[PDB]
């Protein structure tokens, strides 16, 4: 004799802003749904973002390009809080030219189909005379988590340029889940709850699509107590 | 009676880690003792963690 | 006898003289680790009686 919440209305308030509720909760489940929730999602998404760069006359980090107004070491930690979804593939490869003067925002990356840009107006860096000219070859993975550029190493397998400056990539598109249980009221019932999960991702992944994927990484989960193998 | 001498940088780009010593502004140490997920940490009602 | 810098050093394995150039010094931006080689130079020695 138990009730299962459905999913409801997913309240848009902007592009990072996202509210999603779950009207039909039994007493008791809100804060155990919830946190098991907001457990998983600031954890484990999968998501993706910026793994290796490569400028065209630049051996590493620490250089400064001629042209350009920011050492290459700001171009990296510019470039690492880069949005970008891909749909069909599992990685790309990225291209990006330009030349003049004015400021290089991350819209002039070259079109393609699959790789869909999401913040247009980003900017990357500056360029202040008139025969500059910066060419680079941003890389794009999948994952989850984060890997920072020295233990992605270990699996470096023969890196052979010298020009693949390396970037740490924290692939995940949540950074804040509030969430609160509040009265629900069916027609004609005691005491239901409503969960509200306040989320904000970077512009990347659906609302909905990320319960349905924080839920099936918990239901996948169970298996081994509800089939306690001894 | 020296030759030829040849100097060499390097640039190691160290991260934070267990064993650092932050400290404050009013003499406040302290040792760095983990470094915790993004959420056990205690949120605050809007999910802004400490 | 004088020591030299040539780039050449005895039984060193081919992964250790990747980095290098044919005229010793190590490369400009090389990601060099632990223990690797920076400047190959080999000094003169006899008198071995092993």
């Amino acid at each position: 004799e138990f009730l299962k919440p459905r999913l409801v209305d997913i309240e848009q308030v902007s592009s990072t802003h996202a509210k999603v509720t779950l009207e039909p909760l039994e007493r008791g489940f809100g804060h155990t749904l919830g946190n098991a929730l907001r457990r998983i999602l600031l954890s484990s998404m999968p998501g993706c973002a910026v793994t290796e760069v490569e400028i065209d006359g630049v051996l590493h980090e620490y250089s400064t390009k001629e042209g350009v107004q920011e050492d290459i070491l700001e171009i990296l930690l510019n470039l690492k809080g880069l949005a970008v979804r891909v749909q069909g593939k599992d990685e790309v490869i990225l291209t990006l030219n330009k030349s003049g003067i004015g400021p290089v925002t991350a819209a002039d990356i070259t079109h393609d189909g699959d790789v869909e840009i999401v913040k247009p107006q980003h900017v990357i860096c500056h360029l202040t005379d008139e025969n500059a000219s910066i060419s680079m070859r941003i890389k794009v993975q999948r994952g989850r988590g984060y890997v920072p550029a020295s233990t992605r190493i270990h699996s470096e397998e023969d890196e052979r340029p010298i020009g693949r400056l390396l970037v740490d990539a924290c692939y995940s598109p949540v950074e804040r889940i509030a969430y609160n249980v509040e009265a629900a009221r069916v027609e004609q019932r005691t005491d239901l709850d409503k969960l509200v999960i306040e989320m904000e991702t970077n512009g990347t992944i659906d609302p909905e699509e990320a319960i349905r994927r924080a839920a099936t990484i918990l239901a996948e989960q169970l298996e081994a107590f509800v089939d306690l193998r001894d | 009676g020296v030759l030829k001498i040849v100097k060499v940088y390097l640039a190691v780009k160290r991260r934070i880690q267990p064993g650092d010593k932050m400290a404050g502004r009013h003499g406040n140490k302290g040792v760095i003792s983990k470094i915790n997920p993004i959420e056990d940490m205690p949120y605050d009602e809007n999910g802004t963690p400490v | 006898g004088p020591e030299e810098i040539t780039a050449d050093i005895p039984n060193v394995g081919e992964a250790a003289l990747s980095k290098l150039d044919e005229s010793g010094i190590v490369y400009i931006g090389a990601e060099v680790t632990g223990g690797d080689i920076l400047v190959g130079k080999v000094t003169p020695k006899g008198e071995t009686q092993l």
